[PDB]
């Protein structure tokens, strides 16, 4: 998902 | 255990976490409290299409969350939790950090909020279509404005609106628990050294922000249903991670 993404 | 300096550390840890990540320093939006949009601007805003206020807003409360993603990236013991909880929290306490965060730009003395580098009424939300959520968004930072909330109240609040445990969907619940007891502790803890511990009766009552999270998807879903195109050509793919259905 994004935030996984944008939480690294 | 944590011990009173652990607390006290955590206190500081999270009003610095806030401070960087605070969006809009409070002395910029206060400084801008005399800079009103005109009946001729507010007219031009009422007079936009339903899909181009749509957009707007939903890039300007993208932005605003990207902070708050950032703020909990900051936020002591909130990088210590799983994936998925890390995930479940964020999804469902990011909107609900953002209306928080919404009083420091709200001026109860005209009930105006600074939108596009002016202050304007709630009016200046109509050609969205959905002037029940936006009155009730406006009585929320109202409700708000009447506490006083200072910077650091602020920042510790959010903490707590942000590490919520009774969220569904926690695979190490115990975990959330223990940290959101630990910022329940540095909360307290704050408040009474600054002699502030009145407020807690007066904070919102927690099914608040929960009933003006789901209105809020209600009348994405009205307007998505309405123009599902411009969603998915336009709208910002974090957006629609967060609120479509
Ligand atoms: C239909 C939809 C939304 C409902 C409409 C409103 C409720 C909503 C639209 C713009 C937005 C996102 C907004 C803020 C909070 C809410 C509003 C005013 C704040 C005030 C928050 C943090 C700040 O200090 C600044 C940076 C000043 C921003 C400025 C800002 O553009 C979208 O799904």
């Amino acid at each position: 998902t994004l935030l996984q993404l944008l939480l690294g | 255990y944590a011990s009173l300096t652990e607390i006290e550390h955590l206190v500081q840890s999270v009003c610095k976490s806030y401070r960087e990540t605070c969006q809009l320093r409070l002395e910029d939006l206060l400084r801008q409290r005399s800079n009103i949009f005109s009946r001729e601007e507010v007219t031009g805003y009422q007079r936009k299409s339903m899909w181009e206020m749509w957009e707007r807003c939903a890039h300007h409360l993208t932005e605003a969350i990207q902070y708050v993603v950032e703020f909990a990236k900051r936020l002591s013991g909130f990088m210590e939790l799983c994936q998925n909880d890390q995930i479940v929290l964020l999804k469902a306490g990011a909107m609900e950090v953002v209306l928080v965060r919404m009083c420091r730009a709200y001026n109860a003395d005209n009930r105006t909020v600074f939108f596009e580098g002016k202050y304007g009424g709630m009016e200046l939300f109509r050609a969205l279509g959905c002037s029940e959520l936006i009155s009730s968004i406006f009585d929320f930072s109202h409700s708000l404005s009447a506490l006083h909330f200072s910077e650091d109240e602020i920042a510790l609040y959010t903490a707590l609106v942000l590490i919520n445990a009774h969220r569904p969907g926690l695979q190490e619940k115990r975990k959330v628990e223990q940290l959101q007891y630990n910022l329940e502790l540095a909360f307290h803890h704050h408040l009474s050294k600054t002699h502030r511990q009145s407020i807690l009766a007066k904070l919102p009552p927690k099914g608040k922000l929960r009933s003006l999270c789901s209105q809020h998807v209600e009348r994405l879903q009205i307007f998505q249903h309405l123009h599902p195109i411009v969603v998915q050509a336009a709208f910002p793919p974090l957006y629609k991670e967060l609120f479509s259905t």
